[PDB]
Parts: C-alpha cells; structure tokens; sequence
C-alpha cells in the first residue's frame, strides 16, 4: 500500500493534497473493498472498506480524510512452552493449565452435523496449540480489552479538527497500521499506530520468534499510549507518506531516527525499492497540483533496473552465448518503464527472481549495501557480475519456457481479466520499484498473467473547497453473482482514466442510476 | 474559508451511480447505518453472511471440514465470546449504529430473498454482535496475530 499527504505550501492552489492506495489480494473474501458515501444532517463521509465492516477505513469528506497502509505492528507474542508433567515449567515450577472442554458441529456430507470435542487450554500467557512439529506455541494477543475499534475509527473520520482527530486517536482502540491524514485547515499527518507491548528488552526480531515461555521475564502486560509512538505533524520537508516501509523516511528532512524509539517497534531493515520511489516522487517535486499528484501516482519504474543494468550489461555483453548477448542488448535499449509495450521487462523479471529472490527482497546480490544515510540511493550496484551473468543465462530459459520468447511485449502477456473483460497490463512489482503496483500471477500454458494483489482503491483528493478528488477500484463494486459491477471499472484503470467522485447533492442527483427508498 | 454548506437529507434513500455506488442519506445516524448494511448487502451478501458465519464461530457447523480450521482457529481464541462482550460493551449511541447496520443486511435478505446464496442462508438474522466479531477477527486474529504465525 502506498499513502501521501501534501501541505499546503507544497501545492499551487494551497490546499493538501492526499492518496488513499491500498493494496490487498484481488480474491481474498475478507480482503475486498467496497465504496460508499453516508450522508446524515450531523455528518458525511466517503470512501472504501472492507467488506462486512460497518465503518469506512478510507474516508474523505469535505473538511478531512485519512488512509491506511500495513505497518505490521507486533500486537502479539508467540511463546514456547516446556511441557513437564501435564503442565508447563514456568518460573522454575511446575504450572498447571486452565482447561475448558469445549465442542463445535462439522457439517457432514449428507447435511448433517457431527458434534466434535474441543479442548481449550490456557497458559498464563494465553490460548495455548500444539504444532505439527509437536511445538506448544502459547499465543498471547495486546489489546483484547479494546471493545472501541469500529467507534474510534468512525470518531477519527468524522472529525471536526485535527485535535479531535488526535484525541480519538489517542484512545488507542485500533491495533495496527500507519495511517495518514489531511484537512482543509492545511494539516497533514502520519502515525504509526498500534497497540504495543511495554517491554524491557528485545529487538523486534525477537519478539517476532518464539519468545520463552517459562519465565514471566518475558510476560509483558502493559502497552504503549499514542505518545510513545513514531508520528510526524506538518513536518518541514511539507509531505508524509508510507509504503509499508519502516517508518524512519516519512518525510524527507526526516523528523526523527530509530534510536528515539525502543528496538521492537518496527523494522530497520531495507528500504523496497517502491518505498524510495515514493518519497523521491514526492521530495523531488513542489507546486504540485492535483492533476501531476495523479500522474505522479502511476509511477512504473523498474528501479531494481537502474541499480543493477549498468553493470550486468557489460558482463553479460562478453559472454560467449550469442543468445545472452542479444539479452544483453534488448535490456540495455530499455527505458526501464514497466509499460504494455517494453519487450525486455518480462526477461528483466524473470533475472531479478534469481538475483533478488522471488519476492525481489534479496540483498546479497548488491555491490553496495543499503544505508539509512542513503535512502532512495542504495542497495546499488553487482557485486559478483560472473555469477549475476549466469543467472541471466538460467533467466533466458525461464523466460522463454514461461512466455514463447525472451522478447514477449509485457502487455501482451500482462492482462487483467474480469468476466468478459481482457485488458492490457502496465505497472508491476513494488520491490522492483513499481510505484503503482500489479502482482502479477505465475502465466498460465499461454504466457498470460493477471493480477493477483496491488491496486485495488485508488484515490487522490484535493481539499479545496468545495474538495475535489478522483478515484477508480480495479475490481468494481460488487461481487454478487451477475451483477454488472464487477468488470466495469477495470477497463478505465488499464488506461488509469479516473472517475470523478461526487460528493455534492447536485452531482450525485444527476449520476444516479437507481433509487432505493428505505425506512428503519 | 467555511466549508460548503452540507446537506440536510429529509428522507431516508440510497442514490446508486452506474458504478454500482451507493450514496446512503439518512435523517440520523441509524438511518444512514442501515442503509449501508443494505447497500453492502446488496453488492456483497453472499461473502459477508459467509464471513460473519465464520466470526460466529460456526463455519466448521455451516459449511464443514474446509472452515474447521478456522473454527478451531477462533473459538481457541474466544472471539465469538470476546465478541458478544465488546457488542454490550459498546455505548449505547453507537451500539444503536451497529444494530441498525444488521437490521440494514437482514432487511435486504428479507426484500430479497433470491439474491441470497443457499450456503448461507441458514447465517440470518445477522446481528450487531456478528457485526462486532467479524471485525474483531479481522483487526486481532487476521492482521495482529494470524494463524500462520502461531502455528507455523
């Protein structure tokens, strides 16, 4: 997922500019986003949410808005326990478990139900199950005792200031994600929210692998309120964002650094790729306006291209396979743009799963590693070109095994399909730098591929007044079998022709389609 | 410098666009939940009944083996009772939101009956406490603390 919130001063009209760009499976049911727009006399908002939640998570109205994106705050500790007679070894004795016998019907093939036992035990620490390895994992889960999570989103998004907003905020009833906000009154914010355990010591990495669970040294119970988490409020660089990058580049003069916060609050791993796109695009830029903000967003660059081509083409260049040194050349005549068109971004892939890993996160293959005092500059380069060379001849096979050729047009392979609907694809994978993203699916016997996960709810806003903002959601409204609003929408994203979003009365008086009438 | 002057709806309606979204006005905060919980239902019933089945805890009952592991997965967890906990444990005027939103989703099934899927037919009436679970899965037990991590 990627987030922007634009200050004022660093837009021509002087209103905040914000995008809400989540990314989420195409399929996954409880994953689904659906747009809507509430109106009452005391309140408005809109935007999109998950399906089956009664609150909008992407909001805007005409006075804020937020978005939100995956921060993987670590709201719960798995602990390893050391079984010993019956119980578990806890502070050097023996503990009993709390257990309660439960049951659950399972559906039977003939349509009946089978009523099937159902242990439940307990740990100090929590809920306790065995895994197939025969490791009891006891899962202990912050937060439990937060019954406000609907409200205080629904509270947050129908703010009447920021202070509000924060005050809502505050209450630290939502468990997870960065989310960003923007307002009319020109404030723009970022927070990395969550509810975290207080804890002594430990990394993060540590407390995200089995913890010891025979000694309360590691039993946490308290957790951390709003002030002892990275947030930044209208910061000089005038932009936040987040691209489910650790928090330590949400703005750029950064505002704060990894040593002002305990170690097990978030990653300080690599930066992706598309997370230093996102802070270039907008660093780079000033006197933004809403229409260069919207063109800033379909950003497709093969970033991982221009780290690694200027020193795999010459290597590979000199290797006697006639065949590699054609691959050689179709990569080097290569504007590194991941467009419908480009004849050497299949191949460029199919070499980056092999020198970066098949999820692109790879490290090891760089010359020069990255650097938090070079954010949006580093990993770069080959360190071993002999063997990245290798790996572009074993890249030739797979392309050609994958797609009939080393040279297939990636739209051509590249579509996206919904119901009768085959469009061409452009944009790709966010860890090669793709800032609009598209993960595409292995191809099927064809060399076609389709999205499987990335733009899903798109949105840029202009607060002006009245506001003003666009948006477009790849998969439709609807999901019911035959409806007519399921593929109707993916064919504008295929040429990323946004769809105003109305707001006011008049406008959605002379759009409306369909009248449904109702009384509670 | 004011924002626009907002609308004042004097009726309870749902104005769909050609896109298929649902622009809910209502004369008070319950109206305009209900209307959502109809517009949801009415774009994706079949997989929200389904879900909130799942939070309910009965996903292994309703449609059998390949939910059990979620079932397994929540009542362990004691969600569906963490659930109804949280439901009373809400303050009355948004409790009021929450019931209004399954009213919206029972009403449409009601209205409508042939847009429901079978499978999930036997999931009605949905309540504000369903409402509740299904997020309290998704929030805690989907993005917080997910299965694969606890059990590899």
């Amino acid at each position: 997922s990627n987030s922007w919130a634009v200050a004022p001063g660093k837009t021509a009209n002087g209103n905040a500019l914000l995008l809400q760009n989540p990314h989420l499976s195409w399929t996954t049911d409880y994953f689904t986003y659906y747009e809507a727009h509430l109106v009452t006399p005391d309140f408005e908002i809109y935007g999109a949410t998950q399906i089956g939640l009664p609150v909008i998570r992407f909001a805007f109205n005409q006075r804020m808005g937020i978005t939100n994106t995956v921060n993987g705050m670590v709201g719960a500790t798995n602990y390893r326990l050391t079984l010993q007679d019956g119980g578990y070894l806890y502070d050097g004795q023996v503990r009993p478990f709390e257990r309660r016998q439960a049951s659950y019907r399972l559906r039977q093939a003939d349509g009946s139900t089978v009523d099937k036992p159902l242990e439940i035990r307990s740990s100090v620490h929590g809920p306790v199950f065995e895994r197939a390895d025969g490791t009891a994992v006891a899962v202990r889960v912050a937060g439990l005792d937060r019954p406000g999570m609907l409200e205080q989103y629904f509270d947050m998004i129908t703010a009447h200031s920021f202070d509000d907003y924060e005050a809502a905020m505050a209450r630290m009833q939502v468990p997870t994600f960065n989310i960003v906000y923007a307002d009319r009154e020109g404030t723009i914010n970022y927070s990395f929210n969550g509810v975290a355990p207080k804890r002594a010591e430990g990394d993060i990495a540590f407390w995200q692998g089995n913890v010891p669970g025979d000694s309360s040294r590691y039993l946490w119970t308290e957790t951390h309120p709003l002030d002892d988490l990275p947030r930044v409020t209208n910061p000089p660089g005038g932009f936040v964002q987040n691209s489910n990058d650790p928090p330590w580049t949400p703005t750029w003069p950064v505002t704060y650094c990894p040593a002002n916060h305990p170690s097990y609050l978030a990653p300080q791993t690599p930066h992706s790729l598309r997370a230093q796109q996102s802070v270039r695009l907008m660093s780079e830029n000033d006197d933004l306006t809403l229409e260069r903000f919207m063109a800033l967003q379909f950003s497709h660059r093969a970033v991982m291209a221009d780290r690694t081509l200027p020193d795999l083409i010459p290597a590979a260049l000199i290797d006697p396979d006639p065949e590699v040194q054609a691959a050689a050349r179709l990569l080097a005549a290569w504007d590194r743009d991941f467009t419908s068109d480009s004849r050497a971004a299949l191949l460029f892939e199919e070499w980056a799963r092999l020198f970066a890993g098949q999820n692109f996160a790879g490290q090891a293959a760089f010359a020069t590693p990255w650097s938090l005092d070079k954010p949006v500059s580093t990993p770069y380069g080959v360190r071993d070109p002999k063997a990245a060379v290798d790996q572009l001849r074993t890249a030739i096979a797979n392309t050609k095994r994958k797609y009939g050729a080393i040279d297939r047009p990636f739209g051509d392979a590249s579509r996206m399909i919904l119901n009768d609907v085959n469009v061409p694809g452009a944009a790709g994978y966010g860890n090669l730098g793709s800032f609009r993203v598209f993960t595409w699916s292995d191809p099927d016997e064809n060399g076609i591929r389709t999205p499987v996960h990335g733009e899903t709810w798109v949105a840029m806003i202009e607060f002006s007044t009245p506001v003003r903002a666009y948006g477009l959601m790849s998969y439709g409204n609807s999901r019911q079998p035959g409806t007519t609003h399921y593929s109707d929408q993916i064919e504008r994203v295929s040429r990323a022709d946004f769809r105003e979003l109305l707001l006011r009365r008049e406008q959605v008086e002379a759009a409306v389609q369909e009248r449904t009438p109702f009384n509670f | 410098q004011a924002p626009i002057a907002a609308y004042k709806p004097r009726s309870n309606e749902i104005l769909w666009d050609g896109y298929g979204v649902p622009h809910i006005y209502g004369v008070d905060a319950p109206s305009a939940f209900y209307g959502y919980g109809w517009a949801q239902a009415r774009s994706h019933g079949d997989n929200i009944l389904r879900l909130y089945g799942e939070a309910r805890g009965k996903g292994a009952e309703y449609w059998g083996p390949d939910y059990e592991q979620t079932t397994v997965w929540l009542l362990t967890n004691g969600v569906p009772e963490r659930a109804q906990q949280w439901y009373a444990q809400q303050s009355p005027d948004f409790r009021a939101n929450l019931d209004a939103f399954a009213a919206g989703i029972n009403a449409y099934a009601q209205q409508n009956p042939d847009d429901i899927s079978p499978e999930v037919r036997q999931v009605l009436p949905v309540s504000g406490a369903d409402v509740v679970a299904h997020a309290h899965r998704l929030m805690n037990f989907l993005y917080v603390a997910s299965p694969g991590r606890t059990l590899g």
